[PDB]
């Protein structure tokens, strides 16, 4: 399909000022803008973005307005500036995927045959990586519905170019960074992974106990799609697994022990060098 | 009675002397 | 004057710890 | 205590053998509860002794903060009819105790003694004695001023040398080396004329004899010059005359800013209002200068913030702190925040633990100006009683800070924590 | 039916449950391995069919409660051992 | 009638777009117009920036048909913030970060519209990862030298917080114009967004790499550490008695023991204890 998408930090920083632009009310302001990139391979990159207006009601999830004329006008404008970038999709600043967004994607799919969308957390109060990405497919089911359009996930990450990296590093002078120090930030990565796993399992438990206790219909899929999760988690108290685990733990501990032994004599060398070069110097000086 | 009040400050002075000896190494490393 | 000898020794002992705590912060940040 | 009172009343030398106990119990001390518990049994031995010395009870009492105790000793002293030992603590309380403590004990000690009550209240004769000592025993030089007359620039050296001259003549009421020339005092473009007008305030310090007519040569409604900044500096100088003396002058500045004008004169008037009422907590001053804060101008922020921090000096009222902390987050300026930092720092005046939570709610905030406000609050909340908790936070949270902007005012907060014992402060 | 603790099933219970003969069992499970619902392997020396994977099926409410209980059993230990790494390392992870 | 202790605020997107457009036209000078407002009489805020089609020569860069600029500033009013054009910027690659003879020519034209017009000079060549070279200049009247340009009622924009350079002092600096001090204002919406664009989700944190490559990597590092320590033996045991003041002068060649040992200690320990810790986490978290 499209494999994975790369976001340059000019986008996802242009989004937050768009939320600061007309997010004065700040209740259900789903700010929508249009991406700009270049599918140079199956892998994709996006670099620029601009604005389109949008108003919709809290209820009545069918009333909305994507501006055709602003899209064509500012596309011609940015083509008069930048002839390399072509439109790839859109971003909405909703914290979760909505119900009427597929109508927006089906409307804008005339300009782009595979219009990806990027959910960007403007206020990421949950820990993790923002800017997830979705694309539209057909999910023909055996239930009886012919087809629907309910998207699916594509892997995403924040990339970098050789000039924007300078800017985002210089603007990161209000935070201490311990990334240079090793054997510490890996442990923080382990802690962050544990917290993310806890948050995802809490969400799964919340949904499952919500649909379990009367409220909401029992979805006939997922409950057997998540059945294969529990068929995994192999037995830790297995004989050959423990027998191999200690066999490799000792092999790692040999290298750790030799590292301590090769560190201690260097420390002793520095000690006796300092003591001799100090005592002879004070013999001369006194 | 009073010699207790001597020996307590003897131990505290030993601790103070040891820490003041230890601090100068860190002062030298900071200076470098 | 033995009371003043005891408390000044107790003063400098708990005050030498704030020097030994502040330097270890400074020597750690000066690497970065 | 229990046996401590018997031991201090066990037969010994009633001079400093039993008077060093107070000093070596007040200099080194853990907390506030045990300090008051050991201090409450010193007024006893100083009072029920056959020779109760009256002058060395005020330093016991000001930490005791009891209006009924000083009321009791003055009630036992008025009917004794010994004026040699009667006014002396009423001058001691003016010399050391807080203005709030005085103004909260005059109605206790007032509801002969009339001039004595005036003596503790106003201190006009004490200010007059200080002024007379300064004018008679006066040895000001002027040759070094003529040496500094060589330095010529559009900068400080010809525009802010007037403030440097004013320190040499602070309180002396002799501006004869300033009115020597008038061509020298016209070299600035509307910002050092503010200092040139404000410099007349520090010359006549405590000049209650020289009222409004002293500066009637330079007033907003007397001469009305082409530059209104002279008129703005006049009210600033008038406020600088009456430091902690908010009588008629505070009412004149209260109705002066009631029909105020553009913010240049309002800056000087608000600074005069803030300086001439510090530690008074007057509500009219507070809301009149809170309208100044809500005027939303980036020239009035230093005009209003320092004033609203000055009138509520250590009052720790919830309204001022949770108004100005909340206001100092949404204003997109710089002078408002810069004048608000010291102002919200001044609502704390050494409350020790009582000012903890605000600091923990502010020192962590993302605003760098609020971080410097937090360091000034750490400087003021634990002033005097240098404890390793406050020193440790002060010398940790900005000695390794990502921003330089707070770090220049970081260790500058140290010098208010260690002035009691400056023996080892240069060592650290 | 068995909860993956002893997933291996002997041939005797296969021939008793499915009422088929002794020598006809293996082709039968080969037929299962022909289609793809079953992903096991067969050991003939001990005559036991080891099990790896079973295709999912429909589940009801009590099974969903049991699944939620097992998921909570897994959900507690994540927090409980994150407390282990966070509590025994303060100034490394800072 | 006074130029006070001024200040310029720049937003994050403005600086990022500034550096990207400066790098994208690296050998010549690129153009641009700034979008912002005068928040007060003291400070000037720039909240956005945008670029135009240009036409560049070897030594000069000119604009094109300005119906682009008029229609762009008309259309940007419709979506969100309707600011004004408070200033202009260009680039000076490999130059002295200074206003040239023709750079100051159009500054009069930009200042004739509004008094508080700010020029901005960026450079993507001398800028490095930790610090971007940036400057803002304000044109001063070349007719008034006898008076003061800014009274400096305080000590903000002075030798305080910044020092004037040498190459700026050659081509102009405090002559014909002056400099202003830049600070960065960061709103909380972008503040708690900018500090988290480096992490990954939980699959990166809990992942053992592989054990075959880990064993081979440890084998290789120990194998080279053998010969490195064998060289270290001769390096210690020689130690010719003549004071390191020249032993650091015979070390300037290809000699390498005592220096590569502790690096190998670091890359061994910080890659072994992390893997063992993650192995324990994986083997008792999931169960």
């Amino acid at each position: 399909a499209v494999q994975k998408v790369v976001v340059h930090p000019l986008v996802l920083l242009s989004v937050v000022d768009h939320f600061n632009r007309i997010g004065k009310v700040g209740n259900q302001k789903r700010v929508v803008g249009v991406l700009l990139g270049s599918w140079q391979k199956k892998v994709l990159d996006v670099s620029n973005s601009f604005a389109v207006p949008f108003d919709e009601d809290d209820k009545d999830d069918s009333v909305w307005f994507l501006d055709h004329d602003y899209l064509e006008n500012m596309y011609g404008m940015f083509k008069k500036v930048n002839a390399r970038e072509r439109i790839v999709g859109w971003y909405h600043t909703g914290p979760k995927l909505h119900k009427n967004d597929i109508a927006i994607n089906e409307l804008m799919k005339r300009y782009c045959p595979n219009s990806v969308l990027v959910i960007i957390d403007v206020k990421p109060k949950d820990l993790g990586l923002p800017t997830e990405a979705y694309i539209s497919v057909e999910e023909v089911h055996d239930d009886g519905t012919p087809t629907s359009k309910t998207f699916e996930h594509v892997t995403s990450e924040i990339g970098a170019e050789e000039a924007e990296e300078v800017g985002v590093e210089h603007l990161l002078r209000d935070i201490k960074d311990t990334t240079v120090g090793t054997l510490s930030q890996r442990i923080t990565n382990q802690v962050h992974g544990l917290k993310g796993l806890n948050s995802k399992l809490l969400d799964i438990r919340s949904y499952l106990e919500k649909v379990a206790t009367g409220k909401l219909p029992i979805n006939h899929q997922i409950i057997y799609q998540l059945q294969d999760v529990f068929n995994l988690l192999p037995d830790v108290s297995l004989q050959e697994f423990v027998k191999a685990f200690y066999l490799k733990t000792n092999d790692q501990m040999v290298v750790v022990y030799l590292a301590s032994l090769i560190r201690s004599v260097v420390a002793l060398h520095n000690l006796i060098n300092n003591k001799i070069a100090n005592r002879d110097a004070e013999k001369k000086e006194g | 009675l009073r010699q207790y009040y001597l020996s307590k400050i003897e131990e505290l002075q030993l601790i103070v002397n040891d820490k003041s000896q230890n601090l100068r190494r860190l002062q030298a490393q900071r200076n470098e | 004057d033995l009371y003043s000898r005891y408390k000044k020794l107790q003063q400098e002992l708990e005050f030498l710890e704030v020097q030994e705590e502040y330097i270890k912060d400074e020597q750690k940040n000066l690497k970065k | 205590l229990d046996v401590f009172e018997k031991t201090i009343l066990e037969s010994n030398d009633v001079p400093g053998m039993l008077a060093y106990s107070l000093k070596l119990c007040m200099s080194l001390m853990q907390n506030k509860q045990f300090r008051n518990k050991v201090l409450r049994v010193l007024v006893k031995i100083y009072m029920n002794l056959e020779k109760p010395d009256f002058i060395n009870v005020c330093q016991c009492l000001i930490f005791l903060d009891d209006p009924q105790a000083v009321s009791d000793i003055l009630e036992k002293l008025v009917k004794e009819d010994n004026l040699l030992m009667a006014y002396q603590i009423c001058f001691d309380l003016y010399e050391s105790a807080s203005q709030q403590f005085l103004s909260s004990v005059i109605q206790n000690l007032r509801t002969d003694q009339t001039l004595k009550m005036i003596k503790i209240l106003s201190g006009e004769m004490a200010i007059e004695l200080h002024l007379q000592f300064l004018i008679r025993n006066n040895n000001t030089d002027l040759m070094i001023l003529k040496n500094t007359k060589d330095a010529v620039r559009n900068s400080v050296c010809h525009t802010a040398t007037v403030i440097a001259n004013s320190f040499m003549h602070c309180g002396t009421t002799s501006d004869q080396f300033l009115r020597d020339n008038l061509e020298w005092l016209a070299r600035a473009t509307n910002w050092a004329k503010f200092t040139a007008t404000a410099s007349l305030g520090v010359i006549h310090k405590g000049h209650e004899k020289e009222a409004l007519q002293l500066m009637a040569t330079y007033l907003p409604k007397d001469t009305s010059p082409g530059s209104a900044y002279q008129e703005g500096g006049g009210l600033y100088a008038l406020g600088l005359i009456h430091a902690n003396h908010g009588g008629d002058i505070i009412d004149y500045l209260l109705n002066q800013l009631k029909n105020a004008s553009n913010d240049i004169v309002r800056h000087g008037g608000s600074l005069g209002l803030g300086l001439a009422a510090m530690g008074t907590a007057r509500q009219d001053v507070y809301d009149l200068l809170k309208t100044n804060l809500y005027q939303d101008d980036a020239v009035t922020g230093e005009a209003a913030g320092l004033a609203l921090g000055l009138v509520m000096l250590g009052s720790k009222n919830a309204q001022a702190i949770e108004d100005m902390v909340g206001y100092a987050q949404e204003t997109q300026h710089e002078k408002i925040l810069r004048g608000l930092a010291v102002g919200i720092a001044l609502v704390m005046y050494g409350r020790m633990e009582e000012a903890d939570a605000l600091i923990e709610s502010l020192c962590r905030d993302k605003d760098p100006i609020l971080r410097r406000s937090g360091m000034y609050t750490v400087a003021m909340a634990y002033c005097g009683s240098g404890n390793n908790k406050a020193i440790r936070r002060l010398l940790h949270v900005a000695v390794s800070d990502v921003n330089d902007d707070v770090r220049r005012a970081a260790v500058e907060s140290l010098g208010f924590i260690l002035f009691r014992t400056p023996e080892q402060c240069p060592s650290v | 039916t068995r909860p993956a603790n002893h997933r291996q099933l002997t041939f005797e219970e296969i021939a008793k449950s499915a009422k088929i003969t002794v020598n006809e069992v293996e082709l039968l499970v080969m037929k299962a391995l022909s289609v793809g619902l079953v992903k096991g392997s067969i050991d003939e020396v001990d005559k036991r069919v080891h099990m790896t994977w079973v295709q999912p099926r429909v589940l009801d409410l009590q099974q969903i409660k049991g699944m939620k209980d097992r998921l909570e059993f897994w959900c507690t230990d994540v927090k409980s051992m994150e407390m282990l790494v966070e509590h025994q390392a303060h100034d490394i992870l800072t | 009638a006074v130029d006070t202790a001024e200040q310029v605020y720049i937003s994050s997107l403005a600086l990022l777009k500034m550096l990207k457009h400066g790098r994208a036209g690296v050998p010549m000078e690129v153009m641009g117009l700034m979008l912002g407002e005068f928040v007060d009489d003291y400070t000037v805020r720039v909240i956005d920036v945008f670029a135009m089609p240009q036409s560049g020569t070897g030594v000069s860069v000119e604009a094109v048909d300005p119906v682009f600029q008029a229609k762009m500033l008309d259309m940007l009013k419709q979506t969100g913030r309707p600011e004004m054009v408070v200033g202009w910027y260009h680039s000076h690659p490999g130059f002295g970060c200074w206003l040239s003879g023709v750079d100051i020519n159009t500054q009069q034209s930009f200042e004739a519209l509004s008094e508080r017009a700010v020029a901005v000079v960026v450079d993507p060549i001398q800028s490095v990862k930790g610090k971007v070279v940036i400057d803002a200049f304000r044109l001063i009247n070349a007719n008034m030298m006898v008076l003061g340009h800014e009274p400096r009622q305080t000590t903000s924009n002075l030798g305080h917080l910044n020092k004037p350079s040498i190459q700026a002092l050659i081509h102009g600096l405090n002559r014909h114009y002056y400099s202003i001090t830049i600070n960065y204002r960061k709103n909380e919406l972008e503040q708690k967004m900018l500090l988290n664009l480096h992490k990954k989700s939980w699959m990166e944190g809990l992942t053992l790499q592989d054990y075959s490559e880990h064993c081979k990597h440890n084998e290789s590092v120990v194998k080279e550490m053998l010969e490195l320590a064998k060289n270290y033996n001769k390096a210690v045991e020689e130690e010719d008695k003549m004071t390191p003041e020249q032993l650091a002068i015979k070390n300037v060649g290809k000699q390498d023991p005592k220096r590569h040992l502790e690096e190998h200690v670091d890359v061994l320990m910080t890659s072994n204890i992390v893997q063992c810790l993650a192995a324990m986490l994986d083997t008792v978290v999931f169960k």
